[PDB]
């Protein structure tokens, strides 16, 4: 607990300085993702207050590109979410209730101008996908899809390509890895039974053979949503 | 499982659009000659 | 106009009865009146509906929204399609057994 | 429209992560459960008028081409009537065509 909090006070000192802080925030996303999480893991108050402290740092607007980062982190790390279930939780410190309205407020602003479409191509980008629920409600999925074919297909022909990295990579036969297979599958179904002109796109692209190769993996889930995609290609 | 059936259907389906394709070949050279007739009489009138 | 804070319903008998619950019109106690004229469209006549829609579109009426279900304004439409003055509005509101059509709208076939 | 074989609701029970939208994070539980109980039962409203505005759209429908099959009584009036029975260019007469 003691160098968890002395670790604390370093990243804090230094995220002081807006120049250090801007420098560390993009050398160290997935640093401060996990800092942020551990902030409402943690049960101590002084390691609360000084994680909510150091994310404010990083998203104070004296940082250069403090917008910027604040949405990154928020649509990434899904950073809002975590502040609106801190807002709701107690601490024993008025400074860290400070921080974490403060948090709260700019994870709001941050989420005011966003889309699902954003955290769809978010999550795209990311290469990681747990069924998430723009993946789910058929609206996203139907408002999106004339923007999925934009750009000669440029979501389509990202989506086969993770489909074909998870092929590639599916021998390990992870639950996460198995997860995110389905959940590329599923967005690859429903971009291809909406807006089918992107069926010879994905044949020539090879994410047809994919999909009908992932048809031997041994996971259930996979089985279905396989089949599923075959149906959707020819079957009925 | 059911999935055996579902190999079967998806194979049966498949091999239906085979002959559905086969229909618009055909289809597209009976069209081929009413093409070419509309193609030689546009040339025709522009030797003429 | 400020006398114009009035909501007359000439459809159906149900529709008449809900937007009458709903509390649209009262009745004149001067002209023994009410914006509730409740009409069947295979009861009275159409002649009675085009006067009743006329004195409602006109003589100085007090009704803003004019409510008429499209059933009944269907065999009025060479009435609805003259009243191209723009107050007071008039809407094809659905009936019983007789769903408003996108083709049937006098007012949305001005675009 | 997507079809309902490629529906992932089983894909999202295999996860069942609530969303912002359904509910707000921070909302309380009571606020929560009765806003998504508002949103979900006006959602199950509009498709049971849109099914109903679709039932009596097809009640349209059938009672067209019931009236197109020719049966006098719901079939064109001209053919129901003779021209010559009928009364026609007659201010005091009129015709019954029942």
């Amino acid at each position: 607990i003691q160098l968890q909090y002395h670790s604390l006070l370093l990243i804090w000192l230094l995220t002081f300085n807006p120049v250090f802080a801007n420098e560390l925030v993009q050398k160290y996303l997935s640093d401060f993702l996990d800092l942020l999480k551990l902030v409402k893991i943690t049960i101590k108050e002084k390691v609360s207050r000084l994680c909510i402290s150091i994310i404010l740092q990083c998203c104070s607007t004296r940082v250069k590109q403090h917008k910027k980062v604040i949405k990154q982190l928020l649509l990434l790390g899904n950073a809002l979410p975590t502040v609106q279930s801190l807002s709701e939780r107690k601490y024993s410190d008025e400074e860290l209730r400070q921080d974490i309205s403060n948090l709260k407020e700019i994870l709001e602003n941050e989420y005011q101008e966003l889309t699902s479409f954003d955290e769809y191509v978010a999550e795209l980008d990311s290469k990681l996908l747990c069924w998430s629920p723009p993946h789910v409600d058929n609206g996203f999925w139907s408002d999106n899809i004339d923007e999925f074919k934009k750009d000669n297909y440029k979501i389509f022909r990202q989506l086969i390509e993770l489909l074909q990295a998870k092929v590639r990579n599916g021998d390990v036969n992870a639950k996460q890895e198995k997860i995110i297979i389905q959940v590329a599958l599923n967005d690859i179904t429903h971009v291809v039974e909406l807006l089918p002109e992107s069926i010879d796109v994905l044949d020539k692209t090879g994410g047809k053979a994919d999909i009908m190769e992932l048809l031997n993996h041994s996971d259930s889930r996979v089985k279905y949503e396989a089949l599923k995609a075959t149906q959707a290609i020819i079957g009925y | 499982q059911v999935n055996d059936e579902l190999n079967k259907m998806q194979a049966f389906i498949r091999k239906e659009a085979e002959e559905k394709a086969k229909e618009i070949q055909l289809k597209a050279d009976q069209e081929y000659e009413i093409e070419k007739t509309n193609i030689v009489r546009n040339e025709t009138n522009n030797i003429d | 106009a400020e006398k114009r804070t009035l909501i007359a319903v000439i459809a159906d008998e149900d529709t008449t009865t809900g937007l009458l619950l709903a509390g649209i019109g009262q009745i004149t106690p001067e002209t023994q009146e009410k914006n509730f004229f409740v009409y069947q469209e295979g009861k009275t006549t159409k002649e009675e509906i085009t006067d009743k829609f006329n004195h409602f579109t006109e003589e100085r009426d007090d009704i803003a929204i004019l409510l008429i279900n499209q059933h009944i304004a269907e065999n009025i439409r060479a009435r609805v399609d003259s009243f191209t003055n723009a107050f007071p509005a008039i809407l094809e509101i659905p009936s019983k057994d007789h769903p408003y059509d996108p083709e049937k709208d006098s007012v949305l076939k001005r675009v | 429209t997507l079809p309902i074989n490629n529906m992932p609701v089983p894909e999202y029970l295999e996860n069942f992560q609530w969303q912002t939208r359904k509910f707000k994070l921070d909302k309380s539980i009571k606020d929560l459960i009765t806003l998504i109980s508002n949103e979900s039962s006006q959602l199950d409203a509009d498709v049971r008028a849109t099914y109903a505005n679709y039932n009596s759209a097809k009640t349209n429908l059938a009672a067209a081409e019931r009236k197109k099959t020719g049966d006098l009584s719901v079939r064109s009036l001209h053919d129901i009537v003779k021209p010559e029975d009928f009364v026609l260019n007659s201010e005091h007469l009129t015709t019954v065509l029942v």
